[PDB]
């Protein structure tokens, strides 16, 4: 009875505000995601590696708030958060507050994995990562004009 | 913030959160996303939960630890715990979104409070299905 | 690490926590301290919980908002809440401290599985505790 | 009926290395802060007010793992992390990761009453605070000597 469930995020998504080829879009990239994770676990890929994989890919999606596509701060900036926990062990791992690093669940899951800890945050996550490996990239990367359009428009509310 | 949940062939449960945030976030905020029992937990003898929306309300009710403690102790279903967090306790505080919830009988549930989830899920060996909006 | 947690005279409950975290620390390595439900939780409905130790366990494990939903849904006494949490649970996860608790009906308790916890209370107007060792 | 607990921290402690003269030394600091507290609450202060001021005595106190007296990252550093958390709204506030804050646990409840967010981390927690007029202060002030040597005897192997 293996299953997956996703999201890409909860909030105001309005018909009136959305149009059709936006939807499709959306449509696609979680149907193409989901069924990546039910071949894996037909498979029988770990759950661990399925919940990776899937955030991982939602992450590089650039039409959602994660990884590429990632929201604005108040400073033009990209702060990127991630959780990752394997419910047979009860462990997990968790960053904050990373800008250099692609793809944080895969962070998250470093620290996880090759640390004694549970949650890094900022230059030293980057860091623990860097010396494993990772790549250090630069937070442009993330950076999409539909995104910065957000971050005027909150700006003009107030 | 995206996420997702799962259980394996083995019976096993994980979830997973990443976000950028929100929208103008006060540089340093750190939202529900990477804390462990408010935007994402896992335990096989209850769910897997990844949780979206207004960060500082899913910590302050520890959304995704609060459905496995409703059904591990207050006996309630998925459904029954998903009802009570999303619909009730969290609009309570003020808190709007929703979460990804897979029980250990592999049970699943999509709550949100909102207009809309982006959201998919689909069994090993049958068809996904897809949402955007309600129902 | 250190912590309080007080019942006022208008029934108000509240916790805090601060620590310097664990010795020779990853730069970067956040503990239990900080994380609303794990190293800290106040609710007027149940209990303010301060808890103290091996912070990566008591993340897992939700210390401080498991004594409350033991209480709340599990209809457990803070004495039974505690010991199952302090004695039971966190060392089966290889966790190591304790925790200070105060219930809404101002019951107090100080469990630890260490061999000692710097420890003080005392109801207003009245002699206090002192404690460094077990008993 | 209103009441206080403090704690200074869980771990190994054995009577057999310890000096009765070092262990006066906890009793009195711990009497004189859960002491504070008692009479702030019988005066009618807050539970909130209670553990931010008994917490930042603590940390004030040398003997403590927080605030003055923090142990040491394996860089030779202090980052330190504080919570608290208002039973009465639910409201909490967080640091983590600061090193230029004297009392952790004033910035956290700085985060719970002056912002909309419950957690702010490292640099940015630190300019949130400096916005409000909080002290910016050298992480050389958490230093002590035993927390030094303990680092020393962690790094052995
Ligand atoms: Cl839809
Ligand atoms: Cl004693
Ligand atoms: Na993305
Ligand atoms: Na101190
Ligand atoms: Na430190």
């Amino acid at each position: 009875k293996a299953v997956i469930a996703i999201h890409g995020g909860a909030g105001a998504i309005s018909r009136a505000q959305m149009s059709l080829q936006q939807e499709l879009r959306y449509i696609e990239a979680l149907s193409a995601i989901v069924e990546t994770g039910q071949k894996m676990l037909e498979a029988g890929e770990s759950a661990l590696d399925v919940v990776t994989e899937a955030v991982r890919l939602l992450e590089e999606c650039p039409l959602f708030n994660a990884g590429i596509g990632a929201v604005f701060t108040r400073d033009e900036t990209h702060e990127l958060d991630a959780c990752v926990m394997d419910g047979n062990t009860l462990k997990a791992g968790a960053v904050a507050g990373v800008s250099h690093l692609r793809n944080p669940v895969l962070a998250a899951r470093l620290v996880m994995e090759q640390s004694p800890h549970v949650m890094m945050i900022g230059e030293g996550a980057e860091n623990f990562a860097f010396a494993r490996g990772m790549e250090r990239v630069s937070p442009e990367i993330f950076s999409t004009s539909l995104r910065y359009e957000q971050l005027l428009a909150a700006r003009k509310e107030g | 913030t995206v996420g997702a949940v799962a259980l394996d062939l083995d019976g096993n449960l994980a979830a997973a959160t990443s976000t950028g945030g929100t929208t103008n976030k006060l540089p340093g905020r750190v939202g529900d996303s990477p804390l462990v029992g408010a935007g994402c937990y896992a335990n096989n003898a209850s769910v897997a939960v990844s949780c979206t929306g207004t960060g500082e309300v899913f910590i302050r009710a520890l959304a995704a630890y609060d459905i496995a403690a409703l059904m591990d102790y207050g006996g309630l279903s998925l459904a029954e715990a998903c009802e009570r967090v999303v619909m009730e306790k969290l609009p309570a505080l003020g808190g709007s979104g929703g979460l990804i919830a897979i029980d250990h009988e592999g049970n699943v549930a999509l709550p949100f409070n909102t207009e809309g989830m982006y959201r998919a899920w689909g069994y090993a060996g049958d068809t996904p299905t897809t949402g955007i909006y309600r129902e």
